[PDB]
């Protein structure tokens, strides 16, 4: 029970005043819809809150009409199914938790909606994780079902290796490599999590600047109405 | 208790400048950095020593908990 | 003949706040008192503006939360502000006690035992506040310390069943600490009108420890000045963490939902109480350990008693001095060792710095008093 | 040569009534100011990062 | 003697402008003002950009969220509804009665006496296009969802207390107030119509 | 095909690497000669890793 | 007598003196000393007070005197012992009749 812990990856949002790659988001989303969808549910996250950050209205519309999702009562008094609309969140692969553990040989694959801010290094994790699976050292071997990764705690996950080359075409023709997916799909998995991203650092901005304003500006004030005292001088005159 | 009632006092006379006829920052970096520096040599060997001594106690600490967690050769 | 020291009002005002008579000498040391003010009605307001939106039902709970922070207008801004606004408060209170430990503010003992009071309650607040969300820590960070309660003999389990209003932490505690978390802040805004009362007694204490009558100045324009520059830096290192590290000071298992099952590996209690945290993990005995919890805060109410020094500062006492910087860091110690794991060295280091703590206190500092005394002639 | 600082006390800030119109006239031309050239800034900054940016590829 | 005081030299301190004793401070003093008096109108003027941002933020906080907009509006195709019978929808928790009318419907319901009605409202003006009307399908009195196509007036009918409302949804016969409500809206493209 | 199996070697040829590399063959070919002892090596392969994986990150970026 | 380097040094370390304070000037303010205090003839008292105000002025500047200003160890006199000693004294009489 050693401990690898990843390393830090030079991100296009790791700096201050850095903002997502939105366009990677638009690639990363992808990578959830064709590969995790169908394994992880994603709670938090509906259609509509695609629009604006990724994908426009009319876009989001469509993907939204391509999945199933049940709505009901009607006149009748019967649960139908019907094509989705922006209101709609994203659809879970399993009816509850007990039906996704059977799917997986008793593993609960968790929801991805806060994956990035519910592990220690983020997406820093995430894709060490994604590309660091490899074959055991030698005295090395865990039961049939469990894979071996060196970043996951306890050195054995119940993940089979997801990401490879050419796992999904990109609807803007980049080169999917395995390291280009897994930069992708953690760039979507952080904004997924942290959705203010971008407004937070424009008012950090805003506030470093303001503050770098007032500051010296209010201490001029308090220097000012303090050098009544700090000039004067103090005389004893007993008789 | 309000002032004209705090206590005695007697052959003190202050002078006094208005904030108008005076500068905010006289001498502020000639005089300031040479106090800045004995304010803090004064006061050095009071406030480090405890806080160097938690460095290497966590430092210690730390590295001894990783030693300890790897395999013996035998 | 103005209308400032005659009417009922603004009578109070003009005495407590304005013509209040001032220590031309007091350091930044003695801002902190604003400050602790500034914390509680931003707490009151940002919590308020959550309490619009939030539900006390063990399965909205999570969601909820969530809820603000992504469909909420600024609902973001103002959850992260209200998280680490208890931060800034935590750090604001060890800062004002530090002070009057150092220049020996505690002589005032009805204002002194009325912060004690302040402490606790406030501990209390941001206890049950944690567990508001419903993550991981949330759960099982209060299942731990709640249980700890049953090491009392003969009632102790009867008592922890009482508090949680069933078997475990479940729907009917969750309810409840909403309502004592929004209850509490109120009763602190009134025992800290109490704390004022008392302190316009006596007036404040100076850096000196030497009577300060001989030089006062009024509140205004002195000292509302530096309130406001210091109200300003205050918020400066909120928004600091607000902006550009808003989970910094916070732990990532409380971004899963809680999980009755399903264990965190290392169970914690936020920042601000892990140096009582590892005091309690040094003592084997449960109940000893609980004990050594409650006396590692509740000495505050000792430490008038133990002052021996003829001298009331520690301004011109150089060995007092040193072992109040000793305490400080000791302090320091212990919060790093109740982040750690319960293992080698982790063990030994928790319990010789525990051992130090009350050595400190109990000991040395009442020592080192007498012994500065004798070299004086005293 | 009245100084310029001279010139500004004289016709804002003597009377109380215009130092305060002075601060609201200000406050107004400074939000918009401010805001422009700070938005500015931070796009620059994030250069065909932001959805700002690549907008015009989908409509 | 009191004469042997002295003030001391403040030339240290003094503004530049006040260091000559020769001459007459009152030259500098619209001066030394103004600076002074510049600062604190400065920091009034950011403090007020910080507290309206402060201010707004919160007050935006009690205006609808993006998940209660997101259920505002409702969006309908109208080649989906054939002409002369109702068709209806779930919008704020409540039926929505979209219906396409005949030209005997628009004709027949134009020329109805407008005083005879209990609420007197002409048709041109419950809706914009002529061959469509949209209505909420609650009942004005005490709640219930109206049948379409039956009753007396040939429209909307309730099986509650005893109303009857015509093809433009207008009460004639019955305890009912007020006539069916009509619901703010605008026609995007001759193809749809979004109601909200 | 990848840019990163490419950055993976090329960080592989230092010194910092070809060493742990090293140390990680000694107990290849000293558990796999001892029959029946429960010891492994996980430890040596993770020591290898960090080295490497430290590498990666400083430049991997580039190509993406 | 053997311990007066000590003292000595202790003096210089505590500091008081580099803000022309004298020792007694330092004594806490309890029910004794105000007494003692109060007790004091005008020019003792009058010093008192000057001395303090010397001092609060200078820890308000966050500075301290010129090293000749400074009171010299030899030269701290104990002004206030006798009236404090005496002040005791009657206490501890009032404290026994009492029982
Ligand atoms: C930091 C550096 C520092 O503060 O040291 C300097 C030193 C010198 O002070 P004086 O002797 O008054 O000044 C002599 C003339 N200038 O200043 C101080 O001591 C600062 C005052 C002490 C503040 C205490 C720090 C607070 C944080 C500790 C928390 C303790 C909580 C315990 C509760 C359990
Ligand atoms: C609009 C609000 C402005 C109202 C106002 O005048 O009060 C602001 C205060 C007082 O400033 P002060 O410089 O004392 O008053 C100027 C006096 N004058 C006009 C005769 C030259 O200045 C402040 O203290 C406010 C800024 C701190 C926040
Ligand atoms: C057919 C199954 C399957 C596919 C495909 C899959 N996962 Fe998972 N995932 C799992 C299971 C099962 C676990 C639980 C593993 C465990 O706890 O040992 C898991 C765990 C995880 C974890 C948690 C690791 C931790 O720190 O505990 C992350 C992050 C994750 N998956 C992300 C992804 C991403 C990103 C993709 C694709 C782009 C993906 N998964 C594809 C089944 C899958
Ligand atoms: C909600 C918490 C609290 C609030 C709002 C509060 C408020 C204040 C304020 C405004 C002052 C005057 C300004 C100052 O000197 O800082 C003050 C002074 C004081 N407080 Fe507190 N306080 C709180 C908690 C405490 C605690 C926990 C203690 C001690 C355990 C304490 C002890 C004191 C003392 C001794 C003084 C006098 C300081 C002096 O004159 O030198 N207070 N408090
Ligand atoms: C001394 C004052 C207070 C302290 C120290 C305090 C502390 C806390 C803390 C630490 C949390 C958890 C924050 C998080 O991790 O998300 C919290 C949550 C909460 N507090 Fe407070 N609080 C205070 C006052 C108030 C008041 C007055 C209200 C309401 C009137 C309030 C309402 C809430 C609500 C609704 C939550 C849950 C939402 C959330 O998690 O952010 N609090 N509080
Ligand atoms: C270059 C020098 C290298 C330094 C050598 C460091 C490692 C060698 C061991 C040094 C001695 C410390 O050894 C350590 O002591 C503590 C303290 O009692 C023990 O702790 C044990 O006893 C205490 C007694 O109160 C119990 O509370 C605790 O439950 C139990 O674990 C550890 O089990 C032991 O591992
Ligand atoms: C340094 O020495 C002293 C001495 C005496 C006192 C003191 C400091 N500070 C006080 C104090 C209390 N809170 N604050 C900050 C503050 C918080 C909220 C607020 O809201 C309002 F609505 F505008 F009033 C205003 C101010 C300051 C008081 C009472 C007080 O008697
Ligand atoms: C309406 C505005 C209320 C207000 O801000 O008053 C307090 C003072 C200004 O008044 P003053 O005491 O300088 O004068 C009042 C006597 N006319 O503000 C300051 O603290 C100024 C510090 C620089
Ligand atoms: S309820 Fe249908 S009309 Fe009275």
């Amino acid at each position: 029970d050693l401990e690898l812990h990843p390393p830090s990856y030079p991100w296009s949002h790791r700096g201050l005043l850095s903002s997502l790659d939105h366009t990677s988001i638009r690639r990363g989303f992808q990578v959830y819809k064709q590969v995790c969808s169908s394994c992880h549910s994603m709670d938090y996250v509906a259609y509509r809150h695609l629009v604006g950050v990724c994908y426009t209205e009319d876009e989001a519309k469509a993907l939204a009409e391509e999945v199933e999702v049940q709505d009901g009562p009607n006149e009748d008094g019967e649960m139908f199914m019907r094509p989705g609309k922006l209101s709609d969140y994203f659809p879970k692969p399993y009816p509850n938790p007990e039906a996704a553990r059977a799917a997986n040989n008793g593993a609960l694959p968790p929801d991805l909606s806060y994956i990035v801010r519910a592990r220690h290094g983020g997406e820093d994790y995430v894709f060490s994780l994604l590309t660091g699976y490899c074959e055991p050292p030698t005295g090395v071997s865990l039961r049939e079902g469990l894979y071996f990764n060196p970043y996951f705690p306890g050195q054995a996950i119940g993940m089979a290796p997801p990401i490879y080359n050419e796992v999904l075409e990109f609807d803007d023709g980049t080169p999917a490599t395995m390291s280009q997916v897994a930069k992708d799909v953690c760039t979507f998995l952080r904004w997924a999590a942290e959705p203010e991203h971008d407004h937070r650092k424009r008012m950090g901005l805003k506030m470093l600047l303001m503050m770098g304003l007032l500051l010296p500006l209010v201490y001029a004030m308090k220097r000012h109405k303090w050098s009544v005292l700090k000039s004067r001088k103090l005389a004893y005159r007993p008789p | 208790r309000q002032f004209g009632h705090l206590t005695r006092v007697r052959h003190v006379i202050t002078y006094s400048l208005s904030p108008f006829e005076q500068r905010a920052f006289p001498h502020y970096f000639s005089k300031g950095i040479p106090n800045v520096l004995r304010r803090t040599r004064a006061c050095i060997l009071r406030v480090a020593p405890p806080f160097v001594a938690f460095y290497l106690v966590y430092t210690w600490g730390t590295q001894e908990f990783e030693k300890s967690k790897r395999k013996n050769p035998a | 003949t103005n209308i400032r020291k005659s009417h009922p009002l603004m009578k109070i005002v003009n005495n407590a706040f304005i013509d209040l008579p001032a220590p031309s000498n007091i350091s930044s040391w003695w801002n902190f008192g604003s400050l602790l003010g500034i914390c509680l009605i931003l707490q009151i307001l940002t919590g308020l503006f959550l309490a619009m939106h939030y539900t006390s039902d063990t399965t909205t709970a999570f969601s909820s939360v969530t809820h603000i922070c992504r469909d909420v207008n600024y609902g973001w801004i103002i959850r992260y502000m209200h998280a680490n606004g208890a931060s800034m408060f935590f750090i604001c209170l060890y800062m004002h006690v530090g002070r009057g430990l150092y220049y020996g503010s505690y002589t005032f003992l009805e204002t002194w035992n009325i912060g004690v009071i302040l402490l606790l309650t406030v501990m209390a607040t941001a206890f049950m506040g944690y567990v508001l969300p419903w993550g991981q820590m949330s759960f099982w960070g209060a299942t731990v310390i709640t249980n700890l309660l049953s090491a009392i003999p003969y009632i102790g389990t009867n008592l922890v069943e009482w508090i949680w209003g069933g078997f475990s932490v479940d729907k009917a505690t969750l309810t409840r600490f909403f309502a004592f978390h929004f209850i509490l802040p109120f009763i602190i805004m009134a025992i800290a009108m109490v704390h004022l009362l008392f302190l316009h007694e006596t007036g404040s204490n100076n850096p000196t420890g030497i009577s300060s009558d001989v030089d006062k100045i009024p509140f205004h324009p002195y000292y509302t000045i530096k309130d406001i520059l210091g109200a300003l830096l205050l918020i400066l290192a909120l928004m600091l963490l607000v902006l550009f590290a808003p989970d910094l000071l916070g732990d990532p298992d409380n971004y899963t939902p809680a999980n009755p099952l399903n264990t965190p590996p290392h169970i914690k209690p936020e920042w601000y109480f892990l140096f009582a945290y590892a005091i309690l993990r040094s003592i084997p005995n449960k109940l000893g350990g609980v004990l050594a919890l409650a006396f590692s805060i509740l000495i505050l109410a000792l430490i008038p008693l133990l002052h021996t020094s003829k001298q009331r500062s520690m301004m011109f006492r150089p060995l007092s001095q040193c072992l109040f910087w000793a305490l400080v860091a000791d302090l320091l110690t212990l919060t790093w060792i109740g982040g750690q794991p319960v293992e080698h060295p982790y063990i030994t280091i928790g319990q010789l710095a525990s051992v130090l703590y009350f050595l400190l206190i109990l000991v040395l500092m009442p020592t080192a008093g007498t012994i500065e005394n004798k070299l004086l002639k005293w | 040569a009245p100084t310029l600082t001279a010139r500004l006390y004289s016709l804002l800030f003597r009377r109380t009534s215009t130092f305060a119109l002075t601060i609201v006239v200000g406050a107004l031309f400074f939000e918009r100011a401010f805001d422009q050239g700070a938005d500015a800034i931070y796009e620059h900054i994030n250069e065909g990062k932001l959805w700002k940016h690549i907008k015009h590829k989908y409509e | 003697s009191h004469t042997d005081i002295k003030v001391p030299d403040f030339s240290d301190y003094r503004r530049p402008e006040v260091l000559d004793s020769t001459k007459s401070s009152k030259e500098s003093s619209e001066a030394r003002k103004g600076f002074s008096y510049l600062v604190t109108a400065t920091t009034t003027v950011g403090v007020a950009y910080a507290a309206k941002n402060v201010v707004s933020q919160f007050v935006s906080s009690m205006s609808a969220s993006a998940d209660v907009l997101a259920m505002s509006k409702i969006e309908i195709k109208l080649s989906d509804i054939p002409e002369g019978k109702n068709m209806a929808f779930k919008w704020r928790g409540k039926p929505l009665f979209v219906r396409h009318r005949t030209k005997k419907e628009i004709d027949q319901e134009a020329a109805v006496e407008v005083s005879q009605l209990r609420d007197p409202q002409h048709d041109l003006e419950r809706v914009k296009k002529p061959e469509w009307v949209i209505l909420i399908g609650v009942c004005t009195h005490l709640g219930c969802v109206p049948i379409a196509n039956a009753g007396d007036f040939g429209g909307y009918y309730c099986p509650c207390h005893g109303s009857h409302y015509d093809a433009s949804g207008r009460i004639r016969k019955g305890p009912a107030p007020l006539n069916l409500e009509v619901p703010s809206y605008e026609f995007t493209s001759d193809d749809m119509v979004i109601v909200g | 095909v990848d840019p990163l199996t490419t950055v993976r070697e090329q960080c592989e040829q230092l010194e910092k690497c070809v060493k742990a590399r090293e140390r990680l063959e000694l107990c290849d070919e000293r558990v796999s000669s001892r029959s029946q002892t429960e010891e492994d090596c996980t430890e040596e392969l993770l020591d290898f890793l960090h080295a490497r994986d430290h590498c990666v990150a400083h430049k991997l970026f580039n190509s993406l | 007598r053997w311990l007066e380097g000590i003292r000595k040094w202790y003096y210089n370390a505590a500091g008081f003196n580099k803000l022309g304070l004298m020792r007694d000037d330092t004594i806490h303010e309890n029910d004794d000393v105000k007494e003692a205090i109060r007790r004091l003839p005008e020019n003792l008292y009058d010093d008192r007070v000057f001395r303090i105000k010397r001092a609060l002025d200078l820890s308000m500047r966050q500075q301290i005197l010129p090293k000749e200003q400074w009171t010299k160890y030899e030269e701290d006199k104990s002004y206030l012992e006798p009236y404090l000693k005496e002040v005791i004294r009657e206490r501890k009489e009032r404290e026994e009749w009492a029982k």
